[PDB]
RNA sequence: UUGACCUCAAAUCAGGUAGGAGUACCCGCUGAACUUAAGCAUAUCAAUAAGCGGAGGAAAAGAAACCAACCGGGAUUGCCUUAGUAACGGCGAGUGAAGCGGCAAAAGCUCAAAUUUGAAAUCUGGUACCUUCGGUGCCCGAGUUGUAAUUUGGAGAGGGCAACUUUGGGGCCGUUCCUUGUCUAUGUUCCUUGGAACAGGACGUCAUAGAGGGUGAGAAUCCCGUGUGGCGAGGAGUGCGGUUCUUUGUAAAGUGCCUUCGAAGAGUCGAGUUGUUUGGGAAUGCAGCUCUAAGUGGGUGGUAAAUUCCAUCUAAAGCUAAAUAUUGGCGAGAGACCGAUAGCGAACAAGUACAGUGAUGGAAAGAUGAAAAGAACUUUGAAAAGAGAGUGAAAAAGUACGUGAAAUUGUUGAAAGGGAAGGGCAUUUGAUCAGACA
RNA sequence: GUCGAAUUUGGGUAUAGGGGCGAAAGACUAAUCGAACCAUCUAGUAGCUGGUUCCUGCCGAAGUUUCCCUCAGGAUAGCAG
RNA sequence: CGUGGAGGUCAGUGACGAAGCCUAGACCGUAAGGUCGGGUCGAACGGCCUCUAGUGCAGAUCUUGGUGGUAGUAGCAAAUAUUCAAAUGAGAACUUUGAAGACUGAAGUGGGGAAAGGUUCCACGUCAACAGCAGUUGGACGUGGGUUAGUCGAUCCUAAGA
RNA sequence: CUAUCUAGCGAAACCACAGCCAAGGGAACGGGCUUGGCAGAAUCAGCGGGGAAAGAAGACCCUGUUGAGCUUGACUCUAGU
RNA sequence: AAACUUUCAACAACGGAUCUCUUGGUUCUCGCAUCGAUGAAGAACGCAGCGAAAUGCGAUACGUAAUGUGAAUUGCAGAAUUCCGUGAAUCAUCGAAUCUUUGAACGCACAUUGCGCCCCUUGGUAUUCCAGGGGGCAUGCCUGUUUGAGCGUCAUU
């Protein structure tokens, strides 16, 4: 239960903060959990989603499909996978928007900042 | 708002123009012009008898009469028929009132607190609270009252050495000091027969 | 009239540029509810009143 | 507007009274604020008792002259009889009232006794700055209650 | 002639300062009427609205020319009470305080009036330098028509005598306060339904975390957060908890006894009169005009006056935190409040569109679907479109889009109808239908 | 009807609400005049007109007395629950 | 009896379809009303014990919005007036061209301006709405182009006045 | 030139429900009620008897302890002098 | 007998009630004290690859600098090297700047984008005329500086 006077349980305020969140804050909101192999390897539970990350779909009609993150559409609160698309009647193909909470990260794109974040969260 | 429905310079047209004598908005060129105003029967008007803040909200109750109700509620907790009729699952409870050891006041973890409560026969009452969670049936859902559930056991102690924190997260379970018992908890909804679990120290202190 | 001050002419210039339909590509943006320009003006219907 | 056997009423509501209605919705909130203010002042100021010692005086008027209560401050003669100056007394936590006079020997003796007991039950820390830590008593009035003679 | 002084000017002289906005609350001025009195003029509404001037985070008030009549109390403000009381009032309608008592908060003070007279001891500015919210040296100026020290009535001052007691101004590191950052638990395991599991069933885990929100339907355990703690960053104020650099200073303050003294605010107090105001009534406060004081004096003591006492304060000069107020501004937390004709006029490109010469007046308008997957292609038509096909869980969701009521209307089916129609009781005819087969 | 004048008229300017202007009709002062328009006081008062939202059960009236600037209204007694 | 919201309870109902709506189909109650089946629909809602109110409409020349009969009715008749052919087009009494007949008759239905309007000016494209019939045309709709000063005005002067 | 008929276009007033009479009684002049006369689809152009037709909460008159303009040795005041 | 009129049902119209939904309103409570001549509030006109409005901004114009985060923005186009890095971003923070014409509005005026004066500098064969660039010129009041006025008045020639 809530124990602080600086946090509010008002439903109206919570929804307004979510839909009007700036781009930097939507990055934290768009986090995905790691796989069992990566959870043991690094020692952390979840990370914010990043482009060029290998993911697996674990919910919805696209369950079982894999791919790489080709676009993080923060404005739409969604991500797009390179090989997860829909074919229109005219023959054109459009990406399918997926929520990162319904995905599982199977491979991480690593650089200097990502490694420091992992060590900052107590990972190895 | 005290100004609601009166932010208008509307004035009655009087008789002779084949319309009702209600005040009407002046001017022209907007559609709002000529419409009724200031009336409780008019769209955009003022409600009849607008609500005021100086309505009586709190109610005085005599101090001795208040204690009479509290004593009646405490005595009702010792009657098995009243406790059962209030919806508590005390069918196979050995003895009412139920008194447990004083060491319950020193439990620090939620896991062991639940295990102790289940061991004395409160398992069925705890399961009732979990299975009764429901969505509210009206416009109170988006007024920060979204879910409803039943009331569980009440645990009464003499000294708090961790029991309050250990049971804080358990749904339907509330703790009360023996010295400051609350009628709102002893007879929820003005219904006697709350399931109360007393510690040994609290039971002695009742005298 | 032909004789006009600079202030009037500058005022008329802005009203001419504001009298145009909304670009089509704007309606394709995410979360767009604007369909037609609600502040369109015609010289014979509504007068500027300067 | 007069009918039946009823008392005559004098309800004064012929002005714009609704514009000047004060409802004390913040009664609970102000109590929290006052308790917070007392708590923060006690920590901030000193291990001092948060209040000044007051003398015992006779209430005026024939209706209330049978009781004694707390006055504003000790007189200049009372503090002089206790072996201290008025200027030093104010800095040690003793209220001084220069406009009150002494005409009753019993009241004068009682107030002198209060000053004697106060000086024997306090510790004045030196100005060097050592200031050994001492327990803070929050009420000098409770320590020195006033009793009816 | 020359050089001062006094008064009065000028400069795009050196450096400053005032205006306007906002105005919920605060300090003043000015000032109605509707209304009530069942008419109406005094009265009431009201010392209110409108108008005008001036502030702050609070303002204002404030350390008694007070209250009292007691065994006296002791700055101001606010709450409870006094009290709908004393009193005012065509004594009608109506109006209406204050002392005491309990409580919240508490805090005290300083100028004028004295010869530094063996020393204007005081201060702005300029300039150089410096450890720059300032300091030092120097040079003009202000000022004796009075700038410092010393004393403000509680006192206090000039002399004489005898004694001890008590410190000042900075750095650094902590602590407090505020503004922020980061880290810190537990299933997405099986079966059924479904487009989607966040539903149901089964088996588990965490809990000082079962607040709240998100994610394709009701998610503690999928995501953000929540709970409990840890580790940082940047400022404010000297409030204090420690350490450290300076001896301030033949400095400053306090206390006993004797003696001589003890300055205390003027067109002001007060009085008459006129107007206004107050519960204040032979006159409560305020203001105009006229008169105009005293020093063992002066004010007050709620009935005018003379005379005799008593009580109580010390006006005509000044400053000061907290308890109090707040429909404005900024930042937060909430509700037995409203749910798109409601709630602010405005949930939307709303003080917008539009109207008026102008002051001003002032709307209507929220919902496809989980995702546009917003209908390729074929065919008829000049075209809009239609008929197919297709997308979708659903086109009985097609940008005239959730659900889609009534008035009113089309088609189809049944029935009746010789200047209305509709209704009540009863049964015929047609259509239609439940109940027991025990 | 009048048509060379006490003529007709454009623009500039002056007079503002108990005020203006009037060869005078209480005329005119932005379709508004025996006192303009706008906002506020203001939800002004009304013994007067209109309206006043579900069912069943039991009981069940008065238009008369006295007083009132009382006569379309109240008080008072009566009748009623 | 019914309605919005609140405490308690029925471990109440529900995407295998909650609420709402339609239904000369059924059942209960003297009645206010309650219950069920069928159709439509898509996400919440009810029974009982109590609490609370911005709680029940046929009327107020009621408020706002929507819709009828009247009714394919009144009417679309001032300003003398139109006709033939071709071109264009899906479509021509109304557009374009040619021919004919007419009018304004110089105080004009001609040629320029002041005030006022503000792009209506010109070309190309185009006809859902607007031009109270029509429309291929337009002062309409869409996209572009266009206003050149030492000598013309403003600017300067003063008038009543401010 | 309309009206009239056709193609196109297309309103409003008004509307409790409606629309055949005679007498009767009735709020003392009925489309409805009572007793009789009667009474047959759907309609077009005219017409002004009736619908006490429509247009406006009667300006006349009275009432109200409702106003306003104007007058005067009405009551009470007031600028100026 | 049809047409017509009326009543009911189904389907289709008209219309937008009802139900459910809510980034809004309303009321209560808590904390804080910060506008402007160092040019405010407000107004006008402009600024984007493709923008009318809203929002943001000022010719450095949906932004510049700085700090933080660490890879987007997104309707399309484009740019890509900005991706193990002084670095993506319609991001956050914000202490340095820019800030058109105005406005208490300040050279004088303003129904005018009207008309002067002073200083420095540049060009036109120029201290004087014309033009470009930069910097200035309001009022009341206070303290000081400097230059003065009056037989108001002193002393000395
Ligand atoms: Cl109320
Ligand atoms: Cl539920
Ligand atoms: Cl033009
Ligand atoms: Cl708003
Ligand atoms: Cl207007
Ligand atoms: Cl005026
Ligand atoms: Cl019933
Ligand atoms: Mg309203
Ligand atoms: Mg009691
Ligand atoms: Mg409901
Ligand atoms: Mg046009
Ligand atoms: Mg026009
Ligand atoms: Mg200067
Ligand atoms: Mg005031
Ligand atoms: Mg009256
Ligand atoms: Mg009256
Ligand atoms: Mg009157
Ligand atoms: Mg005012
Ligand atoms: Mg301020
Ligand atoms: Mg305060
Ligand atoms: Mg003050
Ligand atoms: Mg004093
Ligand atoms: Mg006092
Ligand atoms: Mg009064
Ligand atoms: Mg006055
Ligand atoms: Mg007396
Ligand atoms: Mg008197
Ligand atoms: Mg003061
Ligand atoms: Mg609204
Ligand atoms: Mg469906
Ligand atoms: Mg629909
Ligand atoms: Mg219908
Ligand atoms: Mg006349
Ligand atoms: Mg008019
Ligand atoms: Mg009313
Ligand atoms: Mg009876
Ligand atoms: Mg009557
Ligand atoms: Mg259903
Ligand atoms: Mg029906
Ligand atoms: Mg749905
Ligand atoms: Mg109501
Ligand atoms: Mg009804
Ligand atoms: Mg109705
Ligand atoms: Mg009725
Ligand atoms: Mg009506
Ligand atoms: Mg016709
Ligand atoms: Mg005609
Ligand atoms: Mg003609
Ligand atoms: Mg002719
Ligand atoms: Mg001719
Ligand atoms: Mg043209
Ligand atoms: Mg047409
Ligand atoms: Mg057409
Ligand atoms: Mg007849
Ligand atoms: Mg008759
Ligand atoms: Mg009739
Ligand atoms: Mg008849
Ligand atoms: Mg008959
Ligand atoms: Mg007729
Ligand atoms: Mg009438
Ligand atoms: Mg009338
Ligand atoms: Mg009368
Ligand atoms: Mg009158």
């Amino acid at each position: 239960a809530k124990q602080s006077l600086d946090v509010s349980s008002d439903r109206r305020k919570a929804r307004k903060a979510y839909f009007t969140a700036p781009s930097s804050q939507r990055r934290v909101l768009l986090s995905a959990p790691l796989s069992k192999e990566l959870r043991a390897q690094y020692g952390i539970k979840a990370l914010p989603i990043r482009r060029d990350d290998e993911v697996l779909v674990v919910r919805g009609s696209k369950k079982g499909q894999e791919g790489k993150i080709s676009s993080v559409y923060r404005l739409k609160f969604a991500v797009q996978v390179d090989k997860v698309t829909k074919e229109k009647v005219n023959g054109a193909s459009v990406p399918i928007n997926l929520h990162p909470s319904k995905l599982v990260i199977t491979k991480l794109h690593l650089d200097k900042d990502r490694k420091a974040l992992i060590q900052r969260k107590g990972g190895k | 708002s005290e100004k609601a429905g009166h932010q208008t310079s509307a004035e009655s047209w009087g008789t002779g123009r084949a319309v009702a004598r209600i005040p009407r908005v002046g001017g022209g060129g907007t559609g709002r012009s000529g419409q009724g105003a200031f009336g409780n029967m008019c769209r955009g008007g003022r409600m009849f008898a607008p609500t005021k803040t100086w309505r009586k909200w709190n109610v005085k109750v005599n101090h001795n009469e208040k204690r009479y109700a509290t004593a009646s509620a405490i005595a009702a907790t010792a009657v098995a028929s009243l406790v059962l009729a209030r919806g508590h699952r005390v069918e196979k409870i050995p003895e009412i009132p139920l008194v447990v050891s004083t060491d319950l006041e020193s439990i620090q973890k939620t896991k062991e607190a639940v295990a102790a409560l289940k061991a004395v026969g409160a398992h069925s009452d705890l399961l009732k609270v979990l299975k009764s969670k429901k969505l509210r049936a009206g416009k109170g859902k988006y007024r920060n009252r979204r879910w409803t559930q039943r009331r569980g056991p009440l645990v009464v102690y003499a000294e708090d050495n961790g029991i309050v924190k250990a049971l804080r997260n358990v749904p339907g379970v509330e703790t009360a000091n023996v010295a400051s018992l609350n009628l709102l908890q002893l007879a929820p909804g003005a219904h006697l027969g709350r399931f109360v679990i007393w510690t040994e120290a609290a039971f002695t202190k009742l005298d | 009239s032909s004789h006009k001050t600079f202030r009037i002419k500058r005022f008329l210039a802005k009203k001419q540029k504001q009298n145009r339909p909304i670009p089509q590509w704007i309606r394709m943006k995410t979360g767009n509810k604007i369909r037609y320009n609600s502040k369109r003006r015609h010289w014979r219907r509504t007068k500027l009143g300067l | 507007a007069i009918s039946k056997n009823l008392p005559i009423l004098k309800n004064h509501f012929r002005k714009h009274w609704q514009e000047r209605v004060k409802v004390h919705f913040d009664q609970a909130g102000k109590k929290v604020s006052r308790r917070n203010a007392r708590a923060t002042r006690a920590a901030k100021i000193a291990p001092r008792p948060l209040d000044l010692l007051r003398p015992v005086v006779r209430a005026p008027t024939v209706k209330y002259n049978r009781k004694v209560r707390a006055g504003r401050g000790f007189t200049l003669a009372e503090v002089k009889a206790a072996g201290l100056t008025a200027a030093y007394a104010r800095t040690i936590g003793i209220a001084v009232d220069h406009r009150r006079q002494n005409r009753n020997q019993e009241i004068f003796d009682a107030n002198v006794q209060r000053l004697k007991e106060y000086q024997s039950k306090i510790i004045v820390f030196p100005r060097n700055g050592k200031a050994p830590e001492a327990e803070q008593v929050l009420s000098a009035a409770a320590t020195f209650p006033i009793a009816q003679p």
